[PDB]
RNA sequence: CGCGACCUCAGAUCAGACGUGGCGACCCGCUGAAUUUAAGCAUAUUAGUCAGCGGAGGAGAAGAAACUAACCAGGAUUCCCUCAGUAACGGCGAGUGAACAGGGAAGAGCCCAGCGCCGAAUCCCCGCCCCGCGGCGGGGCGCGGGACAUGUGGCGUACGGAA
RNA sequence: UAAGGCUAAAUACCGGCACGAGACCGAUAGUCAACAAGUACCGUAAGGGAAAGUUGAAAAGAACUUUGAAGAGAGAGUUCA
RNA sequence: UACCCACCCGACCCGUCUUGAAACACGGACCAAGGAGUCUAACACGUGCGCGAGUCGGGGGCUCGCACGAAAGCCGCCGUG
RNA sequence: GGUGGAGCCGCCGCAGGUGCAGAUCUUGGUGGUAGUAGCAAAUAUUCAAACGAGAACUUUGAAGGCCGAAGUGGAGAAGGG
RNA sequence: CGACUCUUAGCGGUGGAUCACUCGGCUCGUGCGUCGAUGAAGAACGCAGCUAGCUGCGAGAAUUAAUGUGAAUUGCAGGACACAUUGAUCAUCGACACUUCGAACGCACUUGCGGCCCCGGGUUCCUCCCGGGGCUACGCCUGUCUGAGCGUCGCU
């Protein structure tokens, strides 16, 4: 994910849970040399990447 | 008194610019009073003085300041020609009973620079061609 | 530098982001006078403004 | 700005020009002699009827 | 189909709040479509959107702040957003009361002695 | 030694980036910054260089409060009021 | 002669008030006459230039009869384009070629609720002031 | 560098008249901003003498300037108690009064007493009302004026 | 070995106000040279000018004489003409160098303190209503506060005023 | 008649907004700046601080053949030019 | 008369400071463009025009939204100097 | 005469920031020099193939070499971004 | 006529004078005389479907609602809409909004540290912890509360 960057990730946490009805284990943010934050954010082992990707729309 | 401000003796220059020790302030200390308490109470507007007591080392001038913003004097008339924003810090410009007094004015056979509005309007006025367009 | 601040980070992050060229579509916009970007930069000359 | 734009004349020397205006607005001469093309007038003072203004 | 500020004025504040989430939601997604080539139709969107999220959120705050300046309307002491802000000097300015206002002293001349009109050798 | 091997080690910053001005003057050390003068309250503005003055001065910048302000008054300073509708 | 002060008459300041002017304006300067049976029957001289509106070209190099209909307004190059008012480019594709209102007479216009109230107010104007010259 | 007769001059201009030199392009803008003060004031006090109030007759002060006269700053007091006026009325009913006069002589006292007299005689009190009681002159001495005083009012000629 | 007035003086993220930066031509206090000038030169001048500094507003300051005068007198301020580049100052030299009268623009005048008179006649802040509310104000009603007797209101202020 | 005090008006205005004009300059002139001008760039910094207007009327701005790796050409075409 | 060429006679490179420069004095590769006695005050003489023991000029006034006008006209002003 | 493509001049007056060869004058351009000085610090390259329009200069292989662990080796700071 | 060279000419460049234009200056007039802790001037960063710059704007960001205006907008796309419709666009602007520094305000400026109030989850005040909203800078005025003083007394 690209995030607004004032984004905690206890915010970010409770952002992509909130929205892709999912749940999170852990992020883990970078602010890439442009400014943006990027937040990679693994998602619990019961539940998948690979689908969550199509349902919100990328691959 | 008052001691110009230089490193050492070291007023540069010719010497009748050449002293230091022995010259005064132009305004009088009264007036140099109501500037720090105007100064103080930035809110406040200054009025006038008294004296109250002296010292050899000092002078202890006693200062009547006023709220603009006491409806006990916006609403009172009279009293309300404070609250303008034309008299904001009297004292800084020199409008004060002891402020007035260094700018040297009142009417007369000596008030003669100050003849315009002030010491400086006097001036103005005299170091001025008046070109007219029509010559 | 590798430390560096945040305040510095969004620096350069903006000065990046300034060197792009001209979308070649602007050169067709009805009133241009416009065909090279003219403030470019190159890290060897020309030194930022720190 | 303070250059000496703007002159001067003396009220007598500038009435009696405008008579010397005058007289020569009489005198075909002169006038012609401006290109007033004058030529199927009448006559040169030319007076005209009040109900005019 | 826009969705004007005809329709939201008259509607209750938490129906909007569910159009503007509505909104919101529809943004994230044209945001995506964007990145995820999408097409030239929804990248128009995303403008319309952006902007109808504006519409909806101004009446929201616009029909809010008219409610709240009508409690302390009438109330004196009342907060810094709704009291009327002009100008700093024209804030300082004297209140109305008090230019108009005269001493009693003035007035007790204002009767005795006023200005009559005339004109003059008739 | 005093040009081209002095030219050399200068690794290490006086100045940085001012958080009022904008400009690349606060002294690290003496923590004023000679453009504007930070702890100081009171702008460096300086009757002085008069090319300097005219580098940041109203009209400058946005004027993101005043521009608006000279809008208000042409017209006359009302609010609270809104045009009669139809 | 002008008199006014409060308008301008300077080479410059109109000049500028030109290629400066919003798109607001430029519809009353984008105005273009209309053909004696129009200027007959409504009593308006000339009309601001819309997009529908059918036009006959009066001057330029392709002057002619056909009353062809406009197709859109450059109110940015701040000029019409108008229907067989084209030229055939290098590769054949056609494109317009940019004309005025101003030479153009309008041979009927494309009349509205927004576009009728105008013929009345002008001509209602006009009328005033010859019943105020009468 | 002198040459062969002139004067010496002391021109002036050792200082800077440079920048504190005024030049005179409004004098005539100027002279319109005036007109339309004096025009103004008068349509806006309709009926009064537009030129103001009356002002009396007074003597130059030093020596060479004896025969002369002027329109004075106001009348004197001592003057009023004699021609019957109240000085707080007179203010109101377009008589200027300085306060401020040391009246020495009969000669000038009377004289200037001779001006208020004559303008008692020649001012229609205009009344405080339309329907209004005493003092105020009759609604013929009232219809016939309109007529504010052009010119100084009753113009002191030597 | 207490409780209570006051006086002085603290603390309050108290209730309500407000001050601070900028702009800065013009405006006001102060401060303040040296180039320069004098064929040097320090006296003088540049020049109370630049910088410095302080302060204001739609203009700024001043202003109702401790003035002017020497007349047979005038009459707040400022401004323009004028005086007048004059009275004087000065290694009386370079320079400097104003004023008084007249004419004209405009032109308005007024307020305090004290002496006294008048049940503080006053003033401030609360609460309830009546109107008013996009420059917070009137009207009333409240043993609801408080200042003020070390002094708040009216008349009055010298051109007389009080009685 | 001081030791207390206020005040319109004329009066000043290279800063602001908003205008009007000229015996003006006319892009090495005119403001540093007709344009990305207080811009590019320089100095650590105070600060310093540029150059650079014009197709035509319309992009109608060379389609297509051809030579040439490509830059470039030759025809052709557009154009009142 | 001008271009090239031909001949015969003449002939040192300008500018400048300079008693004296072709100077074994200095500036000067060449070309375009820019470029240096300006304005104001005060005198003074010379001259032109108005009026003349006067004569003026303002500053003021009276007559404009100026298009021309920030002009012109007029004023016991006109003489308060 | 040609080219150029939009404005211009004659007289009588009035008004100038008014006429360049010069100031190691200002700005921009251009020569001669001149196809001149020069592309010299560290001993070092060669062959074959690939890729390619085009190869001494790229790459792969092979061969000869150097730095030579106080390095031309492997990581960092400030700086650089 | 061999080559070079010089002069002049016939044409090719290079350069950018001259001329001709001019949305800019300059000068001179007129009208008005526009700041702020309710939080300025000034800066930082961000914001367009394709956007670097200028410019415009502010997470509600190439604007917000409204009123005129009244069909465009456009480099190219794309669009709604119903152009019998706040109805495209523009101007106005008066309706709402105001990222970060800054007099810059909780304390410092690392971008960290807190305090005190509320409301979500957590709790089920159990405290964190996680989430959300309001305050907290110095000076000083009027008032209030709480005080101090072998200051001056009073009553005990
Ligand atoms: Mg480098
Ligand atoms: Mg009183
Ligand atoms: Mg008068
Ligand atoms: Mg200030
Ligand atoms: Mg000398
Ligand atoms: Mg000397
Ligand atoms: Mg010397
Ligand atoms: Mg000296
Ligand atoms: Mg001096
Ligand atoms: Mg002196
Ligand atoms: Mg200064
Ligand atoms: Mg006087
Ligand atoms: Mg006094
Ligand atoms: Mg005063
Ligand atoms: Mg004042
Ligand atoms: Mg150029
Ligand atoms: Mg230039
Ligand atoms: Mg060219
Ligand atoms: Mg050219
Ligand atoms: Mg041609
Ligand atoms: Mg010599
Ligand atoms: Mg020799
Ligand atoms: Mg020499
Ligand atoms: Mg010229
Ligand atoms: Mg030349
Ligand atoms: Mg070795
Ligand atoms: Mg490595
Ligand atoms: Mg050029
Ligand atoms: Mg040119
Ligand atoms: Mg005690």
């Amino acid at each position: 994910f690209i995030v607004d960057v004032k984004a905690n990730k206890h915010q970010i946490k409770q952002a992509v849970k909130k929205l892709y009805d999912i749940d999170v284990a852990k992020v883990n943010t970078l602010i890439r040399p442009d400014g943006e934050k990027k937040a990679y954010v693994r998602l619990a082992p019961d539940y998948d990447a690979l689908d969550v990707a199509n349902k919100i729309g990328i691959i | 008194g008052r001691k110009r401000p230089v490193p050492k003796g070291a007023t540069y220059g010719k010497p009748v610019h050449h002293g230091v020790n022995q010259l005064k302030f132009a305004r009088s200390l009264q007036s140099v009073a109501e500037e720090r308490a105007g100064r103080h109470c930035g809110a406040l507007r200054v009025l006038n003085s008294y004296w109250v007591g002296e010292d050899s080392t000092y002078k202890f001038f006693e200062v009547i300041l006023i709220d603009p913003f006491h409806k006990a004097i916006r609403r009172n008339p009279d009293t309300q020609w404070i609250t303008k924003p034309v008299h904001k810090h009297r004292e800084m410009r020199g409008l004060t009973s002891a402020g007035r007094k260094s700018r040297g004015l009142g009417k007369g056979h000596k008030f003669h620079h100050t003849i315009g509005g002030s010491r400086r309007a006097a001036w103005r006025r005299r170091n001025t061609l008046q070109l007219h367009r029509y010559r | 530098s590798s430390h560096k601040t945040f305040r510095i980070k969004r620096f350069l992050a903006k000065k990046q982001k300034q060197n792009r060229p001209i979308p070649q579509w602007i050169r067709m916009k009805t009133g241009n006078k416009i065909r090279y970007n003219s403030k470019r930069r190159h890290w060897r000359r020309t030194k930022l403004g720190l | 700005t303070w250059r000496r734009w703007h002159r001067r004349v003396n009220t007598t020397q500038k009435r009696y020009a405008i008579c010397s205006a005058l007289a020569a607005s009489a005198l075909p001469a002169l006038v012609m002699s401006k290109g007033h093309r004058i030529e199927e007038v009448p006559e040169l003072p030319l007076v005209v009827e009040d109900k005019v203004e | 189909a826009k969705i004007k500020a005809r329709d939201l004025r008259g509607k209750k504040k938490e129906e909007l709040l569910k159009q503007l989430e509505d909104l919101k939601v529809e943004l994230s997604q044209l945001r995506v479509a964007k990145v995820t080539g999408g097409a030239a139709s929804k990248l128009s969107k995303i403008r319309v959107v952006r902007k109808s999220i504006a519409r909806v959120l101004t009446v929201i705050n616009q029909t809010q702040k008219e409610n709240l300046r009508k409690f302390y309307k009438g109330k004196k002491y009342k907060p810094l957003d709704l009291r009327p802000k002009k100008t700093r000097a024209m804030r300082r300015r004297l209140n109305k009361h008090e230019e108009n206002l005269k001493t009693k002293k003035q007035q007790r001349k204002e009767r005795l002695y006023p200005l009559r009109k005339f004109a003059v050798k008739a | 030694t005093k040009g081209t091997s002095s030219f050399g080690k200068r690794r290490n910053k006086t100045h940085t980036l001012c958080r009022r001005c904008g400009s690349k003057a606060y002294h690290l050390q003496k923590s004023t910054c000679g453009k504007c003068g930070y702890p100081a309250k009171r702008k460096r503005k300086y009757n002085w260089s008069a090319k300097a003055k005219r580098r940041n001065t109203t009209g400058t910048g946005r004027m993101r409060h005043l521009k608006i302000v000279y809008r208000r008054f042409r017209h006359g300073f009302r609010e609270g009021i809104t045009p009669k509708p139809k | 002669m002008k008199f006014n002060p409060f308008v301008t008459s300077d080479r410059s300041k109109n000049r500028k008030r030109h290629f400066n002017a919003p798109s607001h304006i430029r519809r009353k300067i984008m105005s273009s006459p209309l053909s004696k049976e129009l200027r007959q029957k409504y009593n308006v001289r000339s009309m601001p230039i819309r997009k529908d509106d059918e036009v006959q070209v009066v001057r330029g190099h392709y002057k002619g009869q056909q009353i062809g209909k406009v197709v859109q307004v450059y109110r940015k190059k701040y000029v019409i384009y108008i229907e067989r008012v084209q030229r055939e480019k290098a590769n054949g594709t056609t494109v317009h070629v940019g004309i005025h209102p101003s030479k153009v007479v309008i041979t009927r216009l494309k009349l509205d609720k927004d576009r009728k109230k105008i013929l009345e107010r002008k001509a209602k104007s006009r009328q005033v002031g010859k019943e105020k010259g009468k | 560098a002198p040459s062969r007769n002139g004067m010496i001059l002391k021109p002036h201009f050792h200082k800077d008249w440079q920048r504190r030199v005024a030049t005179w392009f409004n004098q005539p803008a100027r002279k319109i901003r005036r007109r339309k003060a004096r025009q103004a004031k008068a349509r806006r006090i309709a009926p009064r003498p537009a030129s103001g109030p009356l002002r009396p007759v007074v003597r130059c002060p030093t020596v060479r300037y004896h025969t002369k006269v002027r329109a004075g700053r106001g009348f004197s007091l001592e003057e009023l108690r004699v021609a019957g006026i109240h000085k707080k009325v007179a203010r109101t009913i377009g008589i200027s009064v300085d306060p401020r006069r040391r009246n020495k002589c009969t000669e000038s006292l009377q004289a200037n007493v001779q001006r208020l007299k004559e303008y008692r005689s020649k001012l229609i009190l205009f009344p405080r009302k339309p329907s209004a009681p005493k003092k105020g002159d009759s609604s013929a001495e009232e219809l016939k004026l309109a007529t504010q005083l052009t010119g100084p009012v009753m113009p002191i000629r030597n």
